[PDB]
C-alpha cells in the first residue's frame, strides 16, 4: 500500500504521504497528493482501493464544506472524524464497501491543540500522538515510539518523519516515490515544498 | 399520495396560485441590490412589528450560498430556507463534479428552476418568495446580479428591488443609477443603496443591513454604525439645503 | 340536502345509491336481449339495430364466449359489456390453471357478480352501464343468469333486457307456463328468435339483425356455438312467421 | 372544482384554452422560411430601464442545425427545451446522425398533454399545461429549412412564416401579405425587424429586440446587437425611400 | 379504487377550532357515563351495560377492557371505534415495547401511544377523529397507579377522579365531594356505585354495571407457578355477584 | 372523484397568506400563556396551564414544558398532542446529531430542522399544519442561552424574552417594560410570573395552574443544568416574589 | 359543508349520516329474519320472497353457509351480502390455516365488524349496506348467535330479529322468554326448534307459510346446513297438526 | 448447471466492392458434431438496402436480427419514412449490443 | 342538469349519459372531415386537410400502422398518434411473437378496449379522435368506424368530422356500385373523392389539400399526397 504517515507534535499535526501511483508493473505518477483538506483547520490523507481513494476524500470534502457554508461554521476535529467514521461503518456493511483508510489531522481552534486521528476503512477509529495505516506502521513505530515527545516543536517533528522515511526507505520493498508533507496548525495548512532533502 | 393540482390556469390565462405567491411577496420586507463597478451591495430593511430580539441568532436576511455567491429574498422565510438548502447543496455538488464553483447566473438559473418547477407539479404550492442573487463569477472580477420570482423567471440588472414599497425604491434607483458611471466605489455604492432603502425605511439604523460582496469571495455585512455613518451622511446632504 | 346523485358510492337518505340508479337508464335505452334456459343448456339472442346499408352484415358480432362453455350478452354500453367479459375470461383463465376443471357457471357468475359490485364501492370508479345475461353447462347442469350494474345477479329460466325487455319478459313467462316440463334447445332457439323479433315493436323504426347462440350438452356438446346459417334462417323464418 | 383534463360542451380541454390565452399575454416573436435560411425575432420587452436587455433569453439553440424562439410563460419553456436539446443529442448518438426538424418538433410536443391529476394511460404527473408556445426552426437534408409552432395542445403546424404573441393576429396578417416562395435572407430579416417594429409597443432598438437565423453552412447564430443594430438602419432608410 | 383521499379531513376553521374533533366530542358527550376513581392502592373504572335489547347478552360486549395485565381502559362514545382502539393498543403495548424492553410499558407511556393513534386519525389523510374518549388506569413500578383520559384530538391528562360521557358535569361534582388523598380501594369502589347511580336510569345491579379494578397482584390469575418475581396481572374485573355484595351496603 | 371534498390546506389567500396557518395562529392564541425570558446566568421558561379540576393530578402532569436534550427545553403553546409529534422528531434528531459528530446538537440547527418540518406542511402534503408554537431555550458552546420561537407557518426567530399563546400583545407589552440586559434568572423568574399574573384570564395565579423550568449553569459545577419545577418548588417561588 | 352527509365524517352533531342511510338500505329488501338457540343448536329463519316468474327460486337465497360451522343470513341488497359472505369466508378459511383451529363464531363477527368500522373511519371505503347475523354451535360457547351492522357494531344474542317488522318478532321472542325463565328453546332435536322458530315467526308477522315463503339455516356440532322446500314443508305440517 | 449458450458453427465473410458490397455464409447450422440443418439462411435482407448476419449462437444472432429488423420498421414509423443509412445503422446495432453488454447477444456481427 | 353531471367521465347523468364522452365526440364533429369505403380487393381512406393561414401546411390525416393496416383521423391529433402509436404496438407484437398479421376484426377490439379505460375511472379524459381504419388481413379488405365512446363498428364505407354526413349519404347510396370495384384502385379512389367532395362547401380539394391512403389483396397500405393525388382533382 501507500505510506500515510501522521504526528501530532505540540502546536500542529504533520502529515506526510507517498507520492507514487503505481498501477500494475508501471509507475504512472510520482508527485500524487493523497489529501483533500475537509476545512481551513482540518486536513485528511487517505490511502486504499484505486478509485474509492479519492472518492471518498472528495465525497467527505463536499459534506464538510456544505456545513461550513450552512452554519457558517467550522467543526471541531473530533466532529469531523466522527462523522467520518460514521461515513466509513456505513460503507462496510454495504453492497460495495469504500475501501479506504484515512488519517485525520486538524487544529482545534476552540481547545487550542492539535488532534491528530486514525481511522480504517471498518470505520475504525483511534485518537493518537502518531498514527499510520497499512504496513508503514510496522516500520516506523519503534522509532516513534521512542523518540515522540508531547511538547516536541514542528522543527523536531519533522526530523523525527525525516527519520521515519529514511527507515522506510530502506527496509521497504516498494519505491514509494518519496512524501508530501503538510502541517496543520493554528493558522491553518501549509505543505512543506521542501522535504525531498530537508 | 397528495398531488392535486393546484397552479392552474385560470380562463384569463392566469396561474393565481403563483400570482398569490407574488402578493406574499409585495408584503415581504424591502430587499435592493446595486452593483459597483467592482462590487455588489445587498440591502434588506428589518420589521419592526415586535422589537426585543436577539439579532445574534434571529436568521439573517442576506445568506451565503457559497463563499462567493449570495442570495437575498422577500416573501415567506420559512419558503426561502429550502431554496437557500437546495442552492447551497448545488454548490456544492457542481464544485464536486465540474471542478470549478458555480458562477452567479448558473446559480440562479437552479433557484429559478426550483421554482418553476413548483408552479406546476401537484400537490405543492408555489414559492412565495422573490430573490436577488449576486456574487462573483470564479477568476472572474465584473459583478453579478439577479433576480428571481415565484413564477420561475429570472433576468440580471444593473440594480434592483423587490418587497414592500420596491415600487417606489425602485424609481429611486431607476432615476439616480447611471449605467454610464455605476458607482465606482465601494463606498458610493453601499451610499447609493442605504439612500434607496430610506426612501421606504424611514429612519431605521437598526432597521437596515447592508452586505458588501467584492471580488474572490469577499464577502462582509457591515455593523449597526458603519450603516449608521452612511445615514448620517445622508441626511446632511439633504438639510444641507 | 341535496347532491347524492354525484359520487359514485354515495347513499342517499333512503339508502339508495343513485349512480347505479343511472347506471341502469344507460341499460334499459340499450338494444334488447334475451337468455332462454332450456333443458340441456342455453339460448342467446340479441337485437342488432341495421343503423344503416353501410354496416357490414353479420359481421359486428355482439355475442361473446367466455372460455369454451360461457356466453356472454349485454345491453347498454357495450364497451362496459366487453371490459366486463374481459375480465369474465381472466377470471375463467385463473381458475381453469388452479383447479383444472373449467369454471362452473355459478362460480362464474359470482366472479362477475364480485367485480361489478366492485365498482359501486368507491367513488373514484363509475358503475357498469351494462346488464348481462350469460349461463352455459357444467359439471351438474346447464345456468343462466343475469347482472345488473348494482352488481346484483339471479338464476333465471328466462331472462331479458334493454329497450323492449317487458315484451319480452312477458313472452318468456308465457314459455315458462306453456312447457312446464322444459323447452329443448332446438325449440328455445326459434322461440328465442320470436322473443327478439316480437321486442323489436319498441324500436319497429329502425330495422336489424337477429343473433343467437346456444351452449347444449346434446346439440353443441357442452360447447358454447353461433346459430349460423340453415338453423339460424329456419329460426328468423320462424319468427316472421308468427311476426303476422 | 373540475378534473384538469376536462373537456367542456364544445368539445375542447379547458387547461389548454386557458393556456391559449396566457401565450397572448406574452412577448411577440415571429418567424419567417426562406430557401436561404429561416430567421426568428423576438421582442425582448424589458420591464424597468434597470433590468440588462441581453439577460432575456428568448431565443436558443437546440441544436446546430435547430434553433427556437419562445413567447409567454418563458420559464415553462426551459425544461422543453432540455428536452428538446437532449431529443436531438441523444438521437444523434443512437443513430450517428442528425435528428429531423420535424421529428425533434414531434418530440417536443408529446410533452404537451402529459398532465392532469391521474390521466389513465401511461403515468402524465404534471399539474398543468405549458403556458408557452414556440417557433422551432431548423435545417435538415430530408425537408430543407423548415419553421413549426409547437403549441401546448401537442399539435404543431409548419409555416412559412409565423408569428406568436401579443401581435400575432397583426403580424400575422403581414406576413400574409408579405411573404413569397422567393425571399431571400436579408429580405426576411428586414421583414421580421419591420413586423416586430409594428406590433412593439416600444420603438424598436438593438436592445429590446433579438434576431437570429439558422442556415445549412453556419447553422443556428444569434445576431449580436451590432449586427440587427444595421439591420435596423438599413430599414429604418429602405422606408423612409417611399 | 385507491384511497384518493389523501388530504387532511379535519381542518383549521377561520375561528381557529377544528370541528371535526369538536364533533367528535360531541358524539362522546352522547355516549353512556363511564368514569375512574384513583385510591391510594388501587384504581377503579366503571360504566354502565346499556343492553340496547333484553334479548342481547351484555356479557359478550366488554367496555372495560385489559390492555395489558397491569393496565385497562373504558370509553364513553363510539364503540366500534373504542374496539379497534383496544386491539391497536394491545398491539402497540408489544410491538413497541415488551418486544423492546421485555417488560409491559407503563400506564403513561402506553397512553401515550394510544395517544399518539388517535393524533393521527386528526391529521392523517382522508380520516376522521376517533369518536370516543378513554379512561386508562394502569400501575407501574416507578410510578404507582395512575388514571388518564384520552380525547379525540389525541390529547391527554392524569386524574383523581373524573367521569366522561352523558352525565360527566354531574358525576365530577359528586366526585370532587367525596375524593380525598387517603381512599382505600374499597372506598372507591363505594364511591364509584354511588356516583353510577346517579347516572343509571333503570336497573342498577352487577348485570347492567361493568366495573374493574387496578389493585394488588392476582398470582391465582397467573396460570401458572414456579417464577416468584411473576406473582399475577393487578387488573382484575369484579364479577356480576361481587358487585351486588357491595350494592347491599350501599 | 374526491377533489370535492379536498379543502386545499395549502393554497394562497388571494391577498398571499396562508388559510390554515393563519387560522393555526388563531386556534394557538386560545392556548394557555407561556413566557421565555433569558438572563444572562441563565434562561426561564414560565407556562399557564389551561383549564384545570380539583381532581386533576397535577405531580404526574406536564402539558407545556418538555425537555428535548439536557441543553434544550420547550413551552408549548396549542395542541398538546400535535406538538408531541413534533417533540419526538425534535428528540431523535438530536441524538442522530449526537451519534454522527458526537457533540450536541447547537440550539439553533435543531430549531430551524423543526421549523422547516412545520414549513413542509405549509407547502406540500394536502395535509393541515400542525397547531402548535414552541418556545425554544437551549444552550450551546457557541451562542450560548438562546431563546428561540417557532409557529405553525414554519417561520422562528430569537428572542431576549417572549410568549406565545393568549394575550401575547399585553405580555410582550408589560416584557418589553420591564426587561433589561444585564438581568439575572432570579429576576426574570420574578418578571415571568408577574407577567402571567397580569395577562391571566384566571381569578388568580396559583401553583397548581403553572409549570416552570430553568436552564442554569450552576456556578458550583461548570456545565449546564434543566430543572422543571415541581408543584411544591412553584407554591414556593410564588409566595417569595409576593404573589403567594 | 354539506358534504359531511355523503363521507364518513362527523355532523355537528357527531352523527356519521352516511352510517345512517346504510342502516336504511338494509331493509331494502323487505326481509325478516330471526335467530334462536336450541340446546345443542341454533336456526335462522328468513323469508324467502321470489317475484319475478322467470327467476330460478334456487338460486334466491340471502343465508350463506360461511365454513363448515359457521352460518351466516344477511339483511339488505343482495350484492352488498355476497360481498360480506366472500370475505366472511375467506376469512374462515385463512383462520383455519394460520391458527390450526375453526374460526369462532364470536370472532368471524368481531373479525367483520372491525372490517365494518373501518368503512366508517375511512373516507374512500362506503360501509356496506347490511346486518350479518352469525350463528354455528362453536365448541366452547355452543349454540351461538353473533350480528354485526354497518356502524362497526357487534354482539351476541340469545336470540334476535332483522328486518323491517324486527320490532314485533323481538318482542315477540322478548315475551316468550320472560316466560320460559331461561335464554334458549328448551328442546333436544333442531326440527322442533325450526318449529318454534317458524311458529313464533308467523304470530310476529301474522302471516301464514308456504314451504316456498321461508328459508331455513341449521347450526349443530361440527355442521351448518340449509334444508330444502320439502324439508321445509315437513316443518310446516308438523306445526299445523297443533294449531 | 444450466448454460444459456450454444455454438451453431457456421462461417460468414462480408467483402465491400466500390459501388457493391457483399455479404456471404454456409448454410449449414450444426451442435457439437451432429447437423441441424444444410439449409438454414445466416444472412438477412433487412430493408432500406441492408444486409445483416450476426454468426455464433443462433438463438442470440435471430434475437439480433429480429431486434434489427424490427428497429428499422420503427425508423420509419418516427422519421417520416426516411432511410436508414448503413453507417446509422451499424451505431443502432452497437446499441442494441452494447445493451446487453453483462449478458451478452454471444455473436460475431457483420452488416 | 348537465353542469352538475359533466364534470368528469365517471358521473353518470340521471338520464344514463356520459357528457363528457359526449363532449368528446363533439371535438370529432369540429374536426376536418375524412371518408373510407372498401371494395372486396381493396380499402380507401380520402381526407381532407386542414390549413390554419395560407402559411400554414395543411396536418396530416393518415397514419400507416403496420404493411396492412392503417387509419385517418378527425379531431385532436395528439390522441390520433396516442392511439395509432398503440395500434402499431399491437400489430408489431402479434408479427414478432405469433409471426402473424393482426386481424383488422382484433385491432378494433383493442382500440375499444383501450378507449373504454378512459370512460369508467377518475381523473382521465376520453380521448378526444374519431378514427377510420381500413386494411387487408386474412379475411380480405376491411373498414372499420372508432368512436372515442369506444364503440367500433365494420362498414363498407363511412365517413367522419363536419359535413361528414354529405359523403354518408352518397356512400349509402353508391353502395352495390363500388362495393364491386374489385381489381381496380383508381376507380375505388376516384369513388371515394367523389365522395367527400360531397361534404366540401368552403372550398375545392387542391393538390396540397388532398390526401389518400390504399391498401390491399396485392397493395400495402401506402399514402398519397400533393402531386400523387393530382390525377384525382
Amino acid at each position: 500500500m501507500d505510506i500515510i504517515l501522521g504526528i501530532r507534535v505540540q502546536d500542529s499535526v504533520i502529515l506526510a504521504s507517498s507520492k507514487a501511483v503505481t498501477r500494475g508493473i508501471s509507475v504512472l505518477k510520482d508527485s500524487d497528493d493523497k489529501t483533500r483538506q475537509l476545512s481551513p483547520h482540518t486536513l485528511m490523507s487517505f490511502a486504499g482501493e484505486a478509485g474509492d481513494t479519492v472518492q471518498f476524500a472528495e465525497y467527505i470534502q463536499a459534506n464538510i464544506q456544505l456545513y461550513s457554508i450552512r452554519e457558517d461554521y467550522e467543526l471541531s476535529p473530533q466532529a469531523v472524524s466522527s462523522f467520518v467514521r460514521q461515513e466509513l461503518a456505513k460503507s462496510i456493511r454495504s453492497r460495495r464497501p469504500y475501501q479506504v483508510n484515512v488519517l485525520i489531522g486538524g487544529y482545534d481552534k476552540k481547545k487550542n491543540k492539535p488532534e491528530l486521528y486514525q481511522i480504517d476503512y471498518l470505520g475504525t477509529k483511534v485518537e493518537l500522538p502518531y498514527g499510520a495505516h497499512g504496513y508503514s506502521g510496522f516500520y516506523t513505530f519503534s522509532l516513534l515510539d521512542h523518540h515522540y515527545r508531547p511538547d516536541m516543536t514542528t522543527e523536531e517533528g519533522l526530523d523525527l518523519l525525516k527519520l521515519c522515511v529514511q527507515e522506510l526507505e530502506k527496509r521497504m520493498p516498494m519505491d514509494f516515490k518519496g512524501v508530501i508533507v503538510k502541517i496543520v496548525d493554528k493558522d491553518g495548512i501549509r505543505q512543506v515544498d521542501d522535504f525531498q532533502a530537508q | 399520495g397528495y398531488d392535486r393540482a393546484l397552479s392552474i390556469f385560470s380562463p384569463d390565462g392566469h396561474i393565481f396560485q403563483v400570482e398569490y405567491a407574488l402578493e406574499a411577496v409585495k408584503r415581504g420586507t424591502c430587499a435592493v441590490g446595486v452593483k459597483g463597478k467592482n462590487c455588489v451591495v445587498l440591502g434588506c430593511e428589518r420589521r419592526s412589528t415586535l422589537k426585543l430580539q436577539d439579532t445574534r441568532i434571529t436568521p439573517s436576511k442576506v445568506s451565503k450560498i457559497d463563499s462567493h455567491v449570495v442570495l437575498s429574498f422577500s416573501g415567506l422565510n420559512a419558503d426561502s430556507r429550502i431554496l437557500i438548502e437546495k442552492a447551497r447543496v448545488e454548490a456544492q455538488s457542481h464544485r464536486l463534479t465540474l471542478e470549478d464553483p458555480v458562477t452567479v447566473e448558473y446559480l440562479t438559473r437552479y433557484v429559478a428552476g426550483v421554482q418553476q418547477r413548483y408552479t406546476q407539479s401537484g400537490g405543492v404550492r408555489p414559492f412565495g418568495v422573490s430573490t436577488l442573487i449576486a456574487g462573483f463569477d470564479p477568476r472572474d472580477d465584473e459583478p453579478k446580479l439577479y433576480q428571481t420570482e415565484p413564477s420561475g423567471i429570472y433576468s440580471s440588472w444593473s440594480a434592483q428591488t423587490i418587497g414592500r414599497n420596491s415600487k417606489t425604491v425602485r424609481e429611486f434607483l431607476e432615476k439616480n443609477y447611471d449605467r454610464k458611471e455605476p458607482p465606482a466605489t465601494v463606498e458610493e455604492c453601499v451610499k447609493l443603496t442605504v439612500r434607496s432603502l430610506l426612501e421606504v425605511v424611514q429612519t431605521g439604523a437598526k432597521n437596515i443591513e447592508i452586505t458588501v460582496v467584492k471580488p474572490d469571495s469577499d464577502i462582509v455585512a457591515l455593523s449597526s454604525e458603519e450603516i449608521n455613518q452612511y445615514v448620517t451622511q445622508i441626511e446632511q446632504e439633504k438639510q444641507e439645503q | 340536502g341535496t347532491g347524492y346523485d354525484l359520487s359514485n358510492s354515495v347513499f342517499s337518505p333512503d339508502g339508495r345509491n343513485f349512480q347505479v340508479e343511472y347506471a341502469v337508464k344507460a341499460v334499459e335505452n340499450g338494444t334488447t336481449s334475451i337468455g332462454i334456459k332450456c333443458n340441456d343448456g342455453v339460448v342467446f339472442a340479441v337485437e342488432k339495430l341495421i343503423t344503416s346499408k353501410l354496416l357490414v352484415p353479420q359481421k359486428n358480432v355482439k355475442i361473446q364466449v367466455v372460455d369454451r362453455h360461457i356466453g356472454c350478452v349485454y345491453s347498454g354500453l357495450i364497451p362496459d359489456g366487453r371490459h366486463l367479459v374481459n375480465r369474465g375470461r381472466e377470471e375463467a383463465a385463473s381458475f381453469k390453471k388452479l383447479y383444472k376443471t373449467p369454471i362452473p357457471i355459478p362460480a362464474f357468475a359470482d366472479r362477475l357478480g364480485q367485480y361489478v359490485q366492485a365498482h359501486t364501492l368507491y367513488n373514484s370508479v363509475r358503475p357498469f352501464g351494462v346488464s348481462t345475461i350469460f349461463g352455459g353447462v357444467d359439471k351438474n347442469g346447464a345456468h343462466l343468469y343475469m347482472l345488473e350494474p348494482s352488481g346484483s345477479y339471479w338464476g333465471y329460466k328466462g331472462a331479458a333486457t334493454g329497450k323492449g325487455r317487458q315484451s319480452a319478459k312477458a313472452e318468456l313467462e308465457k314459455l315458462v307456463d306453456h312447457h312446464p316440463e322444459g323447452l329443448s334447445a332446438r325449440e328455445a332457439v326459434k322461440q328465442a328468435a320470436k322473443i327478439i323479433y316480437l321486442a323489436h315493436e319498441d324500436n319497429k323504426e329502425k330495422d336489424f339483425e337477429l343473433e343467437i347462440s346456444w351452449c347444449s350438452l346434446s346439440e353443441t356438446n357442452g360447447l358454447h356455438k353461433f346459430v349460423k346459417g340453415d338453423l339460424l334462417q329456419e329460426a328468423i323464418d320462424f319468427a316472421q312467421k308468427e311476426i303476422n | 372544482d373540475r378534473g384538469v383534463s376536462t373537456f367542456s360542451p364544445e368539445g375542447r380541454l379547458f387547461q389548454v384554452e386557458y393556456s391559449l390565452e396566457a401565450i397572448k399575454l406574452g412577448s411577440t416573436a415571429i418567424g419567417i422560411a426562406t430557401k436561404e435560411g429561416v430567421v426568428l425575432g423576438v421582442e425582448k420587452r424589458a420591464t424597468s430601464p434597470l433590468l440588462e436587455s441581453d439577460s432575456i433569453e428568448k431565443i436558443v439553440e437546440i441544436d446546430r442545425h435547430i434553433g427556437c424562439a419562445m413567447s409567454g410563460l418563458t420559464a415553462d419553456a426551459r425544461s422543453m427545451i432540455e428536452h428538446a436539446r437532449t431529443a436531438a443529442v441523444t438521437h444523434n448518438l443512437y443513430y450517428d446522425e442528425d435528428i429531423n426538424v420535424e421529428s425533434l418538433t414531434q418530440s417536443v410536443c408529446d410533452l404537451a398533454l402529459r398532465f392532469g391529476e391521474g390521466a389513465s394511460g401511461e403515468e402524465r404527473l404534471m399539474s398543468r399545461p405549458f403556458g408557452v408556445a414556440l417557433l422551432i426552426a431548423g435545417h435538415d437534408a430530408d425537408d430543407g429549412y423548415q419553421l413549426f409552432h409547437a403549441e401546448p395542445s401537442g399539435t404543431f403546424y409548419r409555416y412559412n412564416a409565423k408569428a406568436i404573441g401579443s401581435g400575432s393576429e397583426g403580424a400575422q396578417a403581414e406576413l400574409l401579405n408579405e411573404w413569397h416562395s422567393s425571399l431571400t435572407l436579408k429580405e426576411a430579416e428586414l421583414l421580421v425587424l419591420k413586423i416586430l417594429k409594428q406590433v412593439m409597443e416600444e420603438k424598436l432598438d438593438e436592445n429590446n429586440a433579438q434576431l437570429s437565423c439558422i442556415t445549412k453552412q453556419d447553422g443556428f447564430k444569434i445576431y449580436d446587437n451590432e449586427k440587427t443594430a444595421e439591420l435596423i438602419k438599413e430599414l429604418k432608410e429602405k422606408e423612409a425611400a417611399e | 379504487m385507491t384511497d384518493r383521499y389523501s388530504f387532511s379531513l379535519t381542518t383549521f376553521s377561520p375561528s381557529g377550532k377544528l370541528g371535526q374533533i369538536d364533533y367528535a366530542l360531541t358524539a362522546v358527550k352522547q355516549g353512556v357515563t363511564s368514569l375512574g376513581i384513583k385510591a391510594t392502592n388501587g384504581v377503579v373504572i366503571a360504566t354502565e351495560k346499556k343492553s340496547s335489547s333484553p334479548l342481547a347478552m351484555s356479557e359478550t360486549l366488554s367496555k372495560v377492557s385489559l390492555l395489558t395485565p397491569d393496565i385497562g381502559a373504558v370509553y364513553s362514545g363510539m364503540g366500534p371505534d373504542y374496539r379497534v382502539l383496544v386491539d391497536k393498543s394491545r398491539k402497540v403495548a408489544h410491538t413497541s415495547y415488551k418486544r423492546i424492553y421485555g417488560e409491559y410499558p407503563p400506564t403513561k407511556l402506553l397512553v401515550s401511544e394510544v395517544a399518539k393513534i388517535m393524533q393521527e386519525a386528526t391529521q392523517s389523510g382522508g380520516v376522521r377523529p376517533f369518536g370516543v374518549s378513554l379512561l386508562i388506569a394502569g400501575h407501574d413500578e416507578f410510578n404507582g397507579f395512575s388514571l388518564y383520559q384520552v380525547d379525540p384530538s389525541g390529547s391527554y391528562f392524569p386524574w383523581k377522579a373524573t367521569a366522561i360521557g352523558k352525565g360527566s358535569v354531574a358525576a365530577k361534582t359528586f366526585l370532587e365531594k367525596r375524593w380525598n388523598d387517603e381512599l382505600e380501594l374499597e372506598d372507591a369502589i363505594h364511591i364509584a356505585l354511588l356516583t353510577l347511580k346517579e347516572s343509571v336510569e333503570g336497573e342498577f345491579n352487577g348485570d347492567t354495571i361493568e366495573l374493574a379494578i387496578i389493585g394488588d397482584e392476582n398470582p391465582d390469575l397467573l396460570g401458572y407457578t414456579g417464577i416468584p418475581t411473576d406473582k399475577g396481572p393487578r387488573f382484575r374485573k369484579l364479577t356480576s355477584q361481587e358487585i351486588n355484595d357491595r350494592l347491599e351496603a350501599l | 372523484g374526491s377533489r370535492r371534498y379536498d379543502s386545499r390546506t395549502t393554497i394562497f389567500s388571494p391577498e398571499g397568506r396562508l388559510y390554515q396557518v393563519e387560522y393555526a395562529l388563531e386556534s394557538i392564541s386560545h392556548a394557555g400563556t407561556a413566557i421565555g425570558i433569558m438572563a444572562s446566568d441563565g434562561i426561564v421558561l414560565a407556562a399557564e396551564r389551561k383549564v384545570t379540576s380539583t381532581l386533576l393530578e397535577q405531580d404526574t402532569s406536564t402539558e407545556k414544558l418538555y425537555k428535548l436534550n439536557d441543553k434544550i427545553a420547550v413551552a408549548v403553546a396549542g395542541l398538546t398532542a400535535d406538538a408531541e409529534i413534533l417533540i419526538n422528531t425534535a428528540r431523535i434528531h438530536a441524538q442522530n446529531y449526537l451519534k454522527t459528530y458526537n457533540e450536541d446538537i447547537p440550539v439553533e440547527i435543531l430549531v430551524r430542522r423543526l421549523s422547516d418540518i412545520k414549513q413542509g406542511y405549509t407547502q406540500h402534503g394536502g395535509l393541515r399544519p400542525f397547531g402548535v408554537s414552541f418556545i425554544y431555550a437551549g444552550y450551546d458552546d457557541r451562542y450560548g442561552y438562546q431563546l428561540y420561537t417557532s409557529n405553525p407557518s414554519g417561520n422562528y426567530t430569537g428572542w431576549k424574552a417572549i410568549s406565545v399563546g393568549a394575550n401575547t400583545s399585553a405580555a410582550q407589552t408589560l416584557l418589553q417594560m420591564d426587561y433589561k440586559d444585564d438581568m439575572k434568572v432570579d429576576d426574570a423568574i420574578e418578571l415571568a410570573l408577574k407577567t402571567l399574573s397580569k395577562t391571566t384570564d384566571s381569578s388568580a395565579l396559583t401553583y397548581d395552574r403553572l409549570e416552570f423550568a430553568t436552564i442554569r449553569k450552576g456556578a458550583n459545577d461548570g456545565e449546564v443544568y434543566q430543572k422543571i419545577f415541581k408543584p411544591q418548588e412553584i407554591k414556593d417561588i410564588l409566595v417569595k416574589t409576593g404573589i403567594t | 359543508a354539506g358534504y359531511d352527509r355523503h363521507i364518513t365524517i362527523f355532523s355537528p352533531e357527531g352523527r356519521l349520516y352516511q352510517v345512517e342511510y346504510a342502516f336504511k338500505a338494509t331493509n331494502q329488501t323487505n326481509i325478516n329474519s330471526l335467530a334462536v338457540r336450541g340446546k345443542d343448536c341454533t336456526v335462522v329463519i328468513s323469508q324467502k320472497k321470489v317475484p319475478d316468474k322467470l327467476l330460478d327460486p334456487t338460486t334466491v337465497s340471502y343465508i350463506f353457509c360461511i365454513s363448515r360451522t359457521i352460518g351466516m343470513v344477511v339483511n339488505g341488497p343482495i350484492p352488498d351480502a355476497r360481498n360480506a359472505a366472500l370475505r366472511a369466508k375467506a376469512e374462515a378459511a385463512e383462520f383455519r390455516y394460520k391458527y390450526g383451529y375453526d374460526m369462532p363464531c364470536d370472532v368471524l363477527a368481531k373479525r367483520m365488524a372491525n372490517l365494518s368500522q373501518i368503512y366508517t373511519q375511512r373516507a374512500y371505503m362506503r360501509p356496506l349496506g347490511v346486518i350479518l347475523t352469525f350463528v354455528s354451535v362453536d365448541e366452547e360457547l355452543g349454540p351461538s348467535i353473533y350480528k354485526t351492522d354497518p356502524a362497526g357494531y357487534y354482539v351476541g344474542y340469545k336470540a334476535t330479529a332483522t328486518g323491517p317488522k324486527q320490532q314485533e318478532i323481538t318482542t315477540n321472542l322478548e315475551n316468550h322468554f320472560k316466560k320460559s325463565k331461561i335464554d334458549h328453546i328448551n328442546e333436544e332435536s333442531w326440527e322442533k326448534v325450526v318449529e318454534f322458530a317458524i311458529t313464533h315467526m308467523i304470530d310476529a308477522l301474522g302471516t301464514e307459510f308456504s314451504k316456498n315463503d321461508l328459508e331455513v339455516g341449521v347450526a349443530t356440532k361440527d355442521k351448518f346446513f340449509t334444508l330444502s322446500a320439502e324439508n321445509i314443508e315437513e316443518r310446516l305440517v308438523a306445526i299445523a297438526e297443533q294449531d | 448447471q444450466f448454460n444459456p449458450y450454444g455454438d451453431n458453427g457456421g462461417t460468414i465473410l462480408g467483402i465491400a466492392g466500390e459501388d457493391f458490397a457483399v455479404l456471404a455464409g454456409d448454410t449449414r447450422n450444426i451442435t457439437d458434431y451432429s447437423i441441424n440443418s444444410r439449409y438454414e439462411p445466416k444472412v438477412f435482407d433487412c430493408g432500406d438496402n441492408i444486409v445483416m448476419s450476426a454468426n455464433g449462437f443462433a438463438a442470440d444472432g435471430d434475437a439480433l436480427v429480429k431486434r434489427f429488423k424490427n428497429s428499422v420498421k420503427w425508423y420509419h414509423f418516427d422519421h417520416n419514412d426516411k432511410k436508414l443509412s448503413i453507417n446509422s445503422a451499424a451505431r443502432n446495432i452497437q446499441h442494441l449490443l452494447y445493451g446487453k453488454r453483462f449478458f451478452p447477444y454471444y455473436v460475431h456481427t457483420i452488416i | 342538469f348537465r353542469n352538475n353531471y359533466d364534470g368528469d367521465t365517471v358521473t353518470f347523468s340521471p338520464t344514463g349519459r356520459l357528457f363528457q364522452v359526449e363532449y368528446a365526440l363533439e371535438a370529432i364533429k369540429q374536426g376536418s372531415v375524412t371518408v373510407g369505403l372498401r371494395s372486396n380487393t381493396h380499402a380507401v381512406l380520402v381526407a381532407l386537410k386542414r390549413n390554419a393561414d395560407e402559411l400554414s401546411s395543411y396536418q396530416k390525416k393518415i397514419i400507416k400502422c403496420d404493411e396492412h393496416m392503417g387509419l385517418s383521423l378527425a379531431g385532436l391529433a395528439p390522441d390520433a398518434r396516442v392511439l395509432s402509436n398503440y395500434l402499431r404496438q399491437q400489430c408489431n407484437y402479434s408479427s414478432l411473437v405469433f409471426n402473424r398479421k393482426l386481424a383488422v376484426e382484433r385491432a378494433g377490439h383493442l382500440l375499444c378496449d383501450k378507449a373504454q379505460k378512459n370512460t369508467q375511472s377518475y381523473g382521465g379524459r376520453p380521448y378526444g379522435v374519431g378514427l377510420l381504419i381500413i386494411g387487408y388481413d386474412k379475411s380480405g379488405a376491411h373498414l372499420l368506424e372508432f368512436q372515442p365512446s369506444g364503440n367500433v363498428t365494420e362498414l363498407y364505407g363511412t365517413a367522419i368530422g363536419a359535413r361528414s354526413q354529405g359523403a354518408k349519404t352518397y356512400l349509402e347510396r353508391t353502395l352495390d356500385t363500388f362495393i364491386k370495384i374489385d381489381g381496380n384502385p383508381d376507380e375505388l379512389i376516384k369513388a371515394g373523392v367523389e365522395a367527400i367532395s360531397q361534404s366540401l362547401r368552403d372550398e375545392s380539394l387542391t393538390v396540397d389539400n388532398l390526401s389518400i391512403a390504399i391498401v390491399g389483396k396485392d397493395t400495402p397500405f401506402t399514402i398519397y399526397d400533393g402531386e400523387a393525388v393530382a390525377k384525382y382533382i
